[PDB]
């Protein structure tokens, strides 16, 4: 499964 | 005169905490970290006592700047033509929660425990100091790889706690609560409770439970990892939909699956060396 970052705003 | 202040050294990341260099004091070769903020990408703008108008995370970075190792702390700050420069402590040697997680995988409780309580002892600081980090994440955690000690960093996100509502939010969505994302609406300590739910399954199930609008709003926790029932009280009572229904920090910590804590130079012993 495709854990990732996650940008804010 | 901050080039003849610091060394500045290689890049250690840029993105949305704007570009951050590696550096050392001169007056003392103290580890720092060198952040610069474009103007043009400043949202929040505050006040310091001089009058200055300053970006709102400088006024937040002081307001937490008390020397409580849980939160990242400012040590300085210059004003350029087009850009501010923070210069910030930096622990050595560091990973971020983000990659510690993907590299080893769900956390084991004990582990888990230990960071968990430090984040909510690093958030409970930023509360007692007027300040909503608002953008709790494993991205935005430090670990001191040496002495096992959490930090909280990027309050690039954050505001002055109030008890009224919020309508902005400028944090990370999949961490963001039910009421914010249904209503544009949220207050700040059961909207930072939320979004610790978030990051205690994280932990303890390797990656983050909700990717999509309807996920966060759902309300259905699936546990993708053995996790033991104690662990998944807390973390369903910090996911409750009804903000009310959240726990406060107190009952956080006065859970039994947060009893018996690790010291952190227990945990880095234990886990990190
Ligand atoms: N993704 C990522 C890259 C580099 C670091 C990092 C290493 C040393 N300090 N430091 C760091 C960066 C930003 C902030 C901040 O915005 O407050 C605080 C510390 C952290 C995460």
């Amino acid at each position: 499964r495709k854990r990732r970052r996650h940008p804010s705003g | 005169p901050l080039e003849s202040q610091y060394q500045v050294g290689p890049l250690l990341g840029s993105g949305g905490f704007g570009s951050v260099y590696s550096g050392i004091r001169v007056s003392d070769n103290l580890p720092v970290a060198i952040k610069h903020v474009e103007k043009d990408r400043i949202s929040d703008w505050g006040e310091l006592p001089n009058g200055t108008r300053v970006p709102m995370e400088v006024v937040l970075l002081k307001k937490v700047s008390s020397g409580f190792s849980g939160v990242i702390r400012l040590l300085d700050w210059f004003e350029r033509p087009d850009s501010f420069v923070l210069i910030l402590e930096r622990p050595e040697p560091v990973q971020d929660l983000f990659d510690f997680i993907t590299e080893r995988g769900a956390l084991q409780e004990e582990l888990a425990r230990s960071f968990f309580w430090q984040v909510l002892e690093a958030v409970r600081h930023c509360h007692n100091c007027g300040v909503l980090h608002r953008d709790i994440k494993d991205e935005n955690i430090l670990i001191d790889l040496n002495r096992g000690e959490l930090k909280l960093i990027d309050f690039g996100s954050g505001a002055l706690l109030k008890d009224t509502v919020y309508t902005d939010f400028d944090g990370t969505r999949v961490y963001s609560p039910p009421e914010w994302i249904r209503y544009h609406r949220y207050h700040g300590r059961s909207a930072a409770v939320w979004s610790l739910g978030i990051l205690l399954y994280d932990m303890v199930c390797g990656d983050i439970p909700f990717e999509h609008d309807e996920e966060i709003i759902g309300g259905q926790v699936f546990f993708r990892q053995r996790v033991s029932s104690e662990c998944q009280h807390l973390i369903r009572w910090c996911l409750a939909l009804r903000p009310s229904d959240r726990p406060t920090f107190e009952e956080i910590q006065n859970h039994p699956w947060m009893q018996d804590v690790l010291l952190p130079q227990e945990t880095a012993e234990i886990h990190l060396h």
